[PDB]
């Protein structure tokens, strides 16, 4: 109940006005305080449409502005959208910034002008400096002065951060006001002819370095705002990736005392062990080299703060490096130009003097693994495989984004990328022909993606036709079955829903074991992804041919083996201006339904083939194997203790042993810590990389302005776990200033807290961070039944599509393909089906969701409505209170430490209880019928439609899963069994917890199998209602979690909840009305 | 500066001694 | 669980199939030790050293 | 490497305690109990491969055909199968048997798994190794509530500052053959001090390390399966003797890890220079029976 | 005292209850609290001393 | 019977409390019936039981 | 071959389930499909006779 | 546990199957004459037209060793669980009834 006075001295601070009006708009749940409510708001909008003072009534009617609940505020007032300068001219007496041309690689990536670069608008491009995101530096700006403003009195340490952050904004706005302002269009770009007079790289580096300043809480921060913003100004190719750099080697010098381990994916169990750090000494000379580039490039606090933590080593003072390491990631992209970063990956010394001894066994071990991994499917002869092209045609939606293309519907054009809808426009004109697989070659090049993350290069993407990905389905999804347990296969093993977040390596660390850990991004254009890699698939195909009887899947087969035959000649079309380059790449890239399980593969393959020359002078234990996409590591163990001379010898001869394949590497080599994209271990102690750039993105999505808030917002908060921490305040005057809207010129609209942070397809963050905020009132239910009433809507393009010819097409080969004469009872099911997974297509969702935002603003403007009944989960929690008890306690500490970046009451609940142990199943997928849905598919189907489908008859039940792709034998099985009634539970736990981000975000993290949570929530046992029992045992523990977040004391509790009301509730179970967003998550591991 | 630097590298040797090392170094 | 009076036998084509398989294979097995054997001798009565 | 005769060596002096630290300076002797105790933390193996945790608990549930979602409010009986605190035990209790230290419990007489998962280690360890009004409450419980109700025999009428143990005082209440050769061998179970290589020790019993005190134990718990429990209901007998057939069906593993423990733990009794006393301490070491449980 | 509610927690676990049924045993609950406890210590002793 | 021995307890704390306070009693105190009673809900004594 | 989902709720019937429990006999019903029956089938006779 | 014994005490690499062991353990008619049979179930290897043969019995042709196990597990059925609760026994006589 706080955000919204901050909305409203933003609003007095940004217009200032006599003229610039406030007009609040309230609501209420009880009739007659409503029909008060309503005059209130009738004389208020007339009294705004007649400019009268609104400031007089607001006292008579004060039990409105205390009881009633607001909505948005409106805002009339004359201005010409600048703003910024009228109050900016005293805060800029700093120097400007001048530039360096010399610092770059290229010439022009320098921050020079952009005439200088374009002369002509009609070949400039935004694109090398594109902030990708839909909010504008002004708001930026406007956010930015507010927020200083109003901590202009605070007399603290908080005002000690302050005067810093406000030395920097005045260093920052010296150097903008030299220039001025750029202007945003409708679309928030920044077009040639505002940067026409202006240095071309001013936009990124001004947005990354307000990101920057925003991020300072202590005084070693304003060092590093200060040792960045001045060269962040001219080097945007070789600076995150540099300063990240050396901390590989770091991780390599502090001694674990206490470790963590992991069994099963989330098993912690603390160890107490001991291991040193045996270090060598030229790791320290390649680290001085390291610096002295550091120092060359003008660096001279971070050099000093490296150097005097190296006195000790010690781990206590060692976070801070860990959050140096996170602010490399918080400076932005290097988005140079689709070519040049090809250019960084197409640099190839490829030789004849490498083993032939080596390649031979590299690809016989390729088609072993081949040949584990399909031995069972193969022979077995499964339905799955028969139907490869109907299981395809079914798993499109899963897909990438295929080239533009142009189609028409009846009476339109369209240029999707989804991939089945260009099968649908193939079907219509006889083109749609699985069975001919296309070349790729100079008559057909391939297009090109970009996945970019920063600090590090930029992969590539292949862009295929739709034979590519339906000849690699079946066999890389069997493949992927085998990898369920498969434990090396990091990337892909699991008990069915996780990835092993923490780690294998900690069991086995000692003072006689070694690890060697390695990245191998590079490891793309590599002379090893050619023709030992593909021929040694199409090897192992040969014996899994001759290890089956049956045709069509040798007729799947051998087209996909044809597919690999095409795959080692492949093209790629390139722009370069006007003109368009295709290059020779026969070898395996990213881009691909088989891609990167198959890379996990071919590196695993690769370190097995390297692996067996270290035996040649040492005995080992190989405990540990593993390899996740762009790295690999192994750990080993001797017959007797470590020494230095080994390890340098070792790593000599591994990096000469990679030599003798012509792979180039930096060979890292330690005891006690590795590092790596996603995270990294220092003395038994997890880190982790808080590295999601706010306003600057990797690529420009589909989402509107309002849901791009919401990652940030789901980001910011993965960063500030990962130790990265911005101010909140700053955060939530940017979801204000996203989701305001401009209806005139002077007419602008605010939302207000209540919407924002409440449980529905809107919400956005919360009011206290890491707690999902609930209802006990009627007006959360009936604002929800509303926004629920709004929420299913329609698509009149996705109504004439499915109204087309090549729907109809569609709908006529699938029933041939599978049957037949039911034309009229469940090919209507089918298309039905098909609608389902259509939704997938990005412009039906912005159709659907720009109405829904069209009907929502409609009902924002003018009062409200009472919904009629519809149950949702606040109308429970408002019935389920009344019977509560709660009592003070007391807990011990007797939990350990093992993630210092957290907040310290964040830990203190992890110094208290216990850290996660299971993962639910948020989508089903451990349910018999999920066992069904990936055997015969993959498909998700969300759980908002099994919710529904669970609660009908036992007639439409069936006509929408045969319309599933499913026959009707197993179905009508599936029925006789009565699973789903042994899966109402699973499903309803699935849906609680998807409404209640229990599996995102902070609550991700949390064991609600605790023994010491238990003691505390003291709810006797009735059984024969599950639901009850567990939603209830549920909200007691979040209400004891949230009492100790916000207070930090304990409570137990006490609820003899009467059996009345169980029966009461027992029907008002499976009618429920409720939905949470997919983009208002926060997965902790992306 | 460099001069305490170097004697850095000198005195981030002193730390951190492991012992096999010194008995096959006395040996060798 | 599946199953009442049905019965299924093999056809005698596919016999036939397995037989004559099986008969191609085994006398192919043997002309070919047959061929080997006769190298073998001859080498070693030759001093093909 | 071959060592010439031009060689040396020093040898350390172990010559043992002359001011006799276990009487009466019993401050260091924590420091030093609890010093050894997390240095022997830094040992203990991790137990490197299990079974996964939850297709455990389901074969758990459908043996006990279970409400549904109990998984996660747990009635009682469930409590605490993690992880994270049987290897927190696993680490605890050989730590403090080398270090010599007491242990006590922190555990809830309402949960009864807890009560049943607290015998084997009751049975297979000395009692006057850990705290003693810890295990007295345990034990205590354990007669009220399983053993004296499956007999019929009363409750208990149990003193405070009482010199037998509730085990003493039920060896000779209660007939039957095996049971009685169970307590006979819990009575006069104890540790065996004998000098060896210098240094004093407390030894198992020879028949404990090959491991067939499970088999009386067996023995006990089956014969009361085939009792009745006349004066209570057959619920109540229905759950108590399920969570024994939880523990039966892991029975050979137990036996396993039974003569793993005593083996790893006589064989760094062996690397051991200063003496080693039984002799209680100040503080104790917390352990959830929960963690018992998890463990087995 | 002991807690009310680890109490409660003590008589369910015993008890085995049935929330689709009418049992007897849901009314040994009734009025459990202390302050009650009191009321009647308080009582008993009072009217037999006086 | 689970808390048996405690209510012993309880039992001979109550006789001792009665037998305390009736200590400090002067005036003779005669076992008669009594005008007026003191109500007794018996869920006041589970709970003290 | 019979039906395979009136077979399997012959066995439905004949096992008496109950929607809010575990029950052990609920796994007995894992993969009672057909296509694993012909599977079965081939596979068994296959092995004991190669 | 149906005739109330020890789980049992099986070493991984012991030189007798449990069925072997528990031929002699038991006492039950029809078990101990199927667990003889068990043991000296194996194939018969025979010269035949020239080539080898692995013939079965000519009494497993024929089915009627099942009849042996098949009144094994109806003396089995009538069996009281002295020392496992009744829905362990609903669940095991209900499945093995389906056979």
């Amino acid at each position: 109940g706080k955000y919204n006075l901050i909305l409203s001295e933003y609003l007095s601070f940004i217009y200032n006005s006599q003229s610039a009006v406030q007009i609040p708009i309230y609501y209420s749940s009880n009739s007659e305080l409503e029909n008060r409510c309503i005059e209130f708001h009738s004389k208020c909008l007339e009294n705004s449409k007649n400019g009268l003072s609104l400031k007089k009534l607001f006292v008579e009617y004060s039990d409105v502005i205390e009881n009633a609940t607001l909505l948005s505020i409106l805002s009339y007032s004359y201005d010409k959208y600048n703003a910024v300068e009228r109050k900016l001219v005293k805060y800029a007496k700093g120097k400007p910034l001048e530039a360096d041309l010399t610092v770059n690689e290229l010439d022009y990536e320098n921050n020079k002008i952009t005439s200088e670069l374009f002369p002509t608008a009609e070949e400039y491009t935004d694109l090398l400096m594109d902030p990708a995101i839909l909010t504008s530096l002004s708001s930026n700006l406007n956010a930015v002065m507010f927020w200083l403003e109003k901590h202009e009195n605070d007399v603290a340490e908080k005002l000690k951060i302050y005067k810093r952050r406000l030395d920097l904004f005045t260093i920052v706005a010296s150097t903008v006001n030299k220039y001025g302002v750029p202007r945003h269009n409708a679309k928030y770009r920044y077009e040639y002819e505002v940067m026409k007079d202006k240095p071309y790289y001013l936009v990124t580096w001004a947005n990354s370095s307000i990101e920057m300043l925003m991020s300072v809480f202590s005084h070693e921060d304003y060092l590093i705002a200060r040792e960045l913003i001045v060269l962040s100004y001219s080097n945007r190719s070789t600076l995150a990736k540099l300063v990240s750099s050396p901390m590989s080697i770091l991780v390599a010098l502090v001694d674990i005392n206490g470790t963590f381990i992991t069994n099963e994916e989330l098993e912690l169990e603390f160890s107490n062990k001991y291991v040193r750090a045996i270090v060598p000494d030229q790791t320290f000379d390649e680290l001085k080299q390291m610096l002295d580039n550091m120092r060359k490039a003008g660096l001279t606090d971070i050099p000093k703060m490296i150097q005097d933590w190296l006195v000790d080593c010690s781990i206590e003072k060692f976070p801070l490096m860990a959050k140096i390491y996170s602010w490399s990631f918080h400076v932005g992209f290097r988005k140079q130009k689709m070519l040049d970063a090809a250019l960084d990956q197409l640099k190839t010394e490829y030789t004849e003097d490498v083993d032939d001894e080596m390649y031979r066994e590299y690809t016989m071990l390729i088609r072993d693994e081949v040949v584990k991994m399909l031995e069972e499917p193969v022979k077995h002869d499964d339905h799955l495989l028969q139907d490869s092209e109907l299981a395809g045609l079914l798993s499109m939606s899963s897909a990438s984004n295929g080239e533009s293309r142009q189609l028409k519907f009846g009476r339109k054009t369209i240029f999707s990328t989804k991939k089945n809808m260009h099968v649908m426009d193939d079907m219509a004109n006889g083109r749609y022909t699985p069975g001919i697989i296309p070349p790729v070659n100079v008559d057909k090049p391939i297009p090109l993606g970009r996945r970019d993350v920063p600090g590090r290069r930029t992969r590539i993407i292949f862009i295929l036709p739709y034979e590519y990905f339906i000849a690699q389905h079946a066999v890389v999804e069997k493949m992927l079955i085998y990898a369920k347990h498969t434990r090396e296969y990091a990337e892909f093993y699991s008990q069915s829903n996780q990835l092993l977040s923490y780690g294998d390596v900690t069991r086995f660390l000692s003072n006689n074991s070694m690890v060697l850990y390695t990245d191998v991004s590079q490891w793309d254009s590599s002379q090893h992804n050619t023709q030992p890699f593909r021929k040694g698939i199409i090897m192992g195909l040969d014996m899994l041919a001759n290890m089956t009887n049956d045709a069509r899947v040798i007729q799947t087969l051998n087209l996909y083996k044809q597919t690999q035959i095409n795959l080692m000649d492949s093209y790629v079309q390139i722009p370069d201006g006007n003109v368009i380059k295709k290059i020779q790449y026969g070898a395996v890239a990213s881009g691909e339904k088989q891609t990167k399980a198959a890379n996990s593969i071919a590196n695993l393959a690769l370190i097995k083939t390297v692996l067996s020359r270290i035996s040649n002078k040492y005995s080992f234990a190989t405990k540990i194997i593993r390899v996740d996409g762009d790295d690999n590591y192994a750990v080993l163990q001797f017959n007797t203790e470590v020494t230095k001379q080994m390890v340098q010898d070792v790593s000599n001869d591994v990096r000469e042993t990679y030599a003798r394949m012509n792979t180039k590497v930096k060979a890292l080599v330690s005891t006690v810590g590795i590092e790596i994209a996603k995270r990294y271990i220092a003395g038994g102690k997890i880190f982790f990389r808080a590295g999601i750039n706010l306003l600057n993105n990797e690529k420009k999505g589909q989402s509107t302005q309002w849901d791009q808030a919401a990652v940030l917002y789901s980001n910011y908060i993965v960063n500030r776990l990962r130790g990265f921490e911005t101010d909140r305040e700053f955060i939530l005057t940017k979801i204000m200033q996203m989701t305001s809207v401009a209806i005139t010129g002077s007419l602008r609209l605010f939302p207000s807290e209540r919407v924002l942070t409440t449980n529905s397809t809107f919400k956005v963050f919360d009011s206290e961070d890491f707690i999902i905020e609930y209802g006990t009132t009627d007006d959360e239910v009936y604002i929800q039944r509303a926004f629920m009433s709004l929420s299913s809507q329609k698509s009149g393009i996705a109504d004439e599509i499915a109204a087309s010819s090549t729907f109809k097409n569609y709908v006529s080969r699938l029933s041939e393909q599978l049957l037949f004469s039911k034309n009229n009872i469940v090919s209507r099911g089918i298309a039905l089906t098909e609608k389902a997974k259509l939704n997938s297509y990005a412009p039906i969702s912005l159709e659907k969701r720009r109405a829904q935002i069209s009907a929502l603003l409609t009902m924002l403007q003018k009062p409200v409505t009472f919904k009629s009944s519809k149950i949702t989960i606040n109308d429970i929690l408002r019935d389920i209170k009344p019977f509560f008890t709660v009592n003070e306690a007391h807990l011990p500490i007797q939990y350990q430490k093992f993630m210092p970046t957290l907040p310290d009451n964040v830990q203190y609940i992890i110094q208290c209880i216990g850290s996660r142990t299971y993962q639910i199943e948020d989508d089903g997928s451990k349910s018999a019928i999920s066992r069904l849905i990936s055997k015969y598919s993959v498909y998700k189907p969300s759980i908002e439609e099994l919710y529904k489908v669970i609660s009908l008859h036992e007639n439409e039940i069936q006509l929408y899963l045969i319309s599933l792709g499913i026959p009707k034998i197993d179905a009508d099985t599936y029925v006789g069994s009565k699973i789903y009634s042994q899966d109402k539970y699973r499903i309803l736990e699935s849906y609680v917890y998807n409404l209640l981000s229990i599996n995102y975000g902070c609550y991700q993290l949390f064991d609600f199998n605790s023994p010491d949570l238990e003691k505390l929530i003291r709810i006797p046992f009735k059984g024969k209602i599950p639901a009850v029992t567990f939603i209830l045992h549920l909200y007691a523990k979040l209400e004891v979690i949230n009492h100790a977040i916000k207070n930090g004391s304990w409570i137990s509790l006490f609820c003899n909840y009467p059996k009345s009301e169980m029966i009461k509730l027992w029907k008002k179970m499976w009618n429920i009305t409720s939905l949470r967003s997919p983009y208002t998550n926060a997965n902790f591991f992306q | 500066n460099k001069e305490e630097s170097k004697q850095l590298l000198e005195v981030l040797k002193t730390k951190e001694e492991h012992q096999k090392e010194v008995q096959y170094e006395i040996l060798q | 669980m599946l199953i009442g009076n049905a019965t299924v036998i093999p056809s005698p084509q596919t016999l036939f199939h397995y037989y004559n398989v099986n008969v191609n294979f085994h006398s192919n097995y043997n002309e070919r030790i047959n061929d080997a054997v006769a190298i073998i001798t001859a080498a070693n009565r030759l001093n093909l050293y | 490497r071959n060592l010439p005769s031009t060689a040396r060596y020093i040898r350390p002096n172990l010559l043992q305690d002359r001011l006799n630290l276990h009487d009466n300076f019993e401050s260091l002797w924590d420091t030093i109990t609890t010093s050894n105790y997390i240095l022997a933390r830094s040992v203990v193996p991790d137990l490197k491969e299990l079974v996964s945790t939850e297709a455990q608990i389901q074969k758990m549930s459908q043996d006990l055909q279970l409400e549904a979602l109990t998984i996660q409010s747990e009635t009682q009986f469930l409590t605490g199968i993690n992880s994270q605190a049987a290897n927190d035990c696993f680490k605890t209790l050989i730590a403090a048997m080398l270090s010599q230290r007491t242990m006590s419990l922190d555990f809830v007489t309402t949960n009864y798994m807890s009560l049943i998962s607290g015998m084997w280690l009751l049975t297979v360890v000395p009692n006057d190794m850990f705290i003693r009004e810890s295990l007295v409450a345990c034990q205590l419980a354990i007669i009220n509530t399983i053993i004296y109700p499956a007999f019929g025999m009363q409750r208990m009428h149990y003193r405070n500052g009482d010199p037998q143990t509730p085990f003493q005082i039920a060896e000779q209440q209660i007939q039957n053959f095996q049971v009685a050769n169970w307590l006979h061998f819990v009575n006069n179970n104890q540790f065996r001090q004998v000098v060896i290589d210098g240094v004093l020790n407390q030894v198992l019993n020879d028949n404990i390390r090959n491991g067939h005190v499970v088999n009386q134990l067996m023995e006990a718990l089956m014969q009361l399966s085939r009792q009745q429990f006349p004066t209570m209901p057959v619920d109540y007998k229905r759950s108590i003797q399920r969570g024994i057939l939880l523990l039966s069906n892991r029975l050979g593993q137990l036996v396993d890890l039974t003569r793993l423990l005593a083996y790893n733990y006589e064989t760094l009794m062996a690397c051991i220079t200063m003496n080693m006393q039984h002799v209680q301490t100040l503080t104790t070491e917390k352990l959830q029976l929960t963690s018992v449980t998890s463990l087995c």
